[PDB]
């Protein structure tokens, strides 16, 4: 188990660890977040009580490295930091376990929520696309905008998702037009995986990181970037046995973990009516398609 | 953007631009078979494209044989069309290339999008516009050519004739409209006007009768009152 001490709490402020989440008061005793599972990547994550604008949090494995958090005044966030320290780190860490300043990031044992969203989501592969090398976990918020958004300002600050686009010559060889484009088998296994995924798990991956990215931020170009990958999937007549049943447990759990509140926003009417009902994979997806029916036929 | 009546002068503008209707691609006679069920016979068909500006048509004409052995011909008419689209602009020298393509029906956008890819700096573009152009095939010698094709063919027309020499294009267009809609809603009483005085002929490189300025007004009053009393007739008015 590991720990995230915070150096104080100066602002009031809504702190979301994973899919947890609680509120801390202005200058409140509250030190971290202890008892945190090692072996999954991990987030957390803040709403400010004055300024429900810019949702933004920290994406971190605590097996790289000790993190930190403390509030910055001149910049107004809490900003992750790391200690190379270890020694600093594990004493200041003891003391407050002994004040008993910390929350204990409540894990139910039966839950393997957590897990299952973020199976294929691996640490190495966000920094590639949240490009910020000098640190090891990686800041995201609400207004950040997409490598494809801003094609259509701030080079450093975008999230580099892999482009995809069913209008491209990407997408589309010469000569197999009508094909390519009504059954993108071509686009997904051979462009997609074979040439830039290299495999299904970072695929899946990215498909999680954007799911995630759009519900705890509310980042729009994640949403459509989450969207476009599943798309791809239902879209292909021809796709991997093994990634059909991946796809539809890594749904399920996405779709049973979305706030209730939140579904008008972050489904894409159009792309799940496709997928759940005109695409060649409508009879693919039998979890996916329950659980859907069961909790949002409205959309449907 | 889409092309309604607001912004109906672009057509007659110098920015080369064409119309494709694909309404003509696939056409079929419905029948029953030998044991009462019902199959369809297809036959030869045409896309439409038009330089509104300068009236040049080019007529690529649909041999049935391009669908023998093919699934959801409806479907892939459309692709057919913009293949052949694309094609006709890639055999055009660059500064005869269109800057815009209009199709009349918005199920050819992604279609003809997707075949013309390599084209990024032409726009595709849909229109508000009921346009009749799926009546050239009540044209006499557009319909014969068709019919007679053994072999995929393109055919080239003015479907102005010489009307330009006299009329503004923004004219001749209105004109053109006005015919095909009279004869897309009555095609026997708008064959009758145009052809009723058999002193008035079609010369042999043109496809409707050589009338004065003078007896075109009249033809096109005739137009009219055939196109309102149609539009009575069918909601009894
Ligand atoms: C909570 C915490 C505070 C800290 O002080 C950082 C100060 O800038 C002193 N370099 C170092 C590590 C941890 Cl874990």
């Amino acid at each position: 188990m590991n720990t995230v001490p915070f150096t104080s709490a100066p602002i009031e402020v809504t702190i979301g660890i994973d899919q947890y989440s609680f509120n801390v008061k202005e200058n409140q005793p509250f030190h971290g977040i202890k008892d945190i599972p090692i072996g999954h990547v991990h987030v957390i994550h803040f709403q400010h009580a004055d300024n429900s604008s810019m949702r933004y949090g920290y994406w971190f494995d605590c097996r790289m490295g000790n993190f930190y958090i403390q509030y910055d005044p001149k910049d107004g966030l809490y900003k992750m930091m790391e200690e190379r320290d270890g020694a600093k780190f594990e004493n200041i860490v003891h003391n407050f376990k002994e004040r008993q300043m910390m929350v204990s990031y409540p894990k139910i044992d039966e839950d393997d929520t957590w897990y299952n969203l973020t199976e294929f989501v691996q640490m190495d592969k966000i920094r590639k696309i949240v490009r910020k090398d000098e640190n090891q976990f990686s800041y995201v918020d609400s207004s950040m905008t997409t490598v494809q958004e801003n094609e259509l300002s701030d080079p450093a600050h975008s999230l580099n998702y892999t482009v995809i686009n069913f209008k491209s010559r990407e997408a589309i060889r010469p000569g197999h037009e009508m094909e390519d484009f009504l059954d993108k088998s071509y686009y997904l296994n051979t462009v997609m995986l074979q040439g830039i995924f290299k495999n299904s798990s970072n695929y899946f991956g990215e498909l999680q990181f954007a799911f995630l990215n759009a519900m705890f931020f509310g980042n729009y170009g994640s949403s459509l970037q989450w969207h476009a990958m599943i798309e791809l999937i239902c879209s292909s007549a021809t796709v991997p046995k093994h990634m059909l049943d991946k796809l539809d447990e890594i749904l399920y759990y996405q779709i049973k973990t979305l706030p209730e509140q939140y579904s008008d926003i972050l489904l894409n009417e159009r792309v799940w009516n496709i997928c759940l009902y005109s695409s060649f994979q409508k009879n693919s997806l039998h979890n996916t398609e329950k659980i859907m029916e069961n909790k949002y036929p409205e959309l449907l | 953007g889409a092309m309604n009546s607001s912004n109906y002068a672009e057509l007659f503008n110098n920015d080369i631009k064409l119309f494709v209707d694909d309404t003509n691609v696939y056409r079929v006679t419905v029948h029953k078979t030998f044991e009462g069920n019902v199959a369809t016979k297809a036959i030869n068909g045409c896309i439409f494209t038009l330089n509104p500006k300068t009236g040049h048509l080019f007529l690529k004409i649909i041999h049935t044989s391009v669908w023998a052995g093919q699934k959801r011909l409806s479907q892939l008419a459309k692709w057919k069309t913009a293949e052949e689209v694309s094609a006709l602009v890639r055999s055009l020298p660059k500064e005869e290339q269109p800057k815009q393509i209009i199709v009349t029906r918005k199920a050819m956008l992604d279609p003809l999008e997707v075949h013309m890819l390599d084209f990024p700096n032409i726009a595709i573009r849909p229109t508000e516009l009921r346009l009749p152009f799926s009546a050239a095939m009540s044209i006499d010698k557009l319909s014969d050519v068709v019919m007679k094709a053994t072999e995929p063919q393109m055919v080239l027309f003015n479907i102005y004739d010489d009307w330009l020499d006299r009329i503004s294009s923004y004219t001749a267009f209105s004109r053109l409209t006005l015919l095909l809609r009279a004869l897309k809603t009555n095609e026997e009483s708008a064959k009758m006007i145009l052809l009723s005085d058999p002193t008035i002929t079609i010369k042999s490189y043109h496809l409707w009768p050589s009338f004065t300025d003078e007896q075109w007004i009249t033809i096109e009053s005739q137009m009219r009152d055939l196109i309102l009393t149609e539009y009575g007739r069918k909601y009894n008015v």
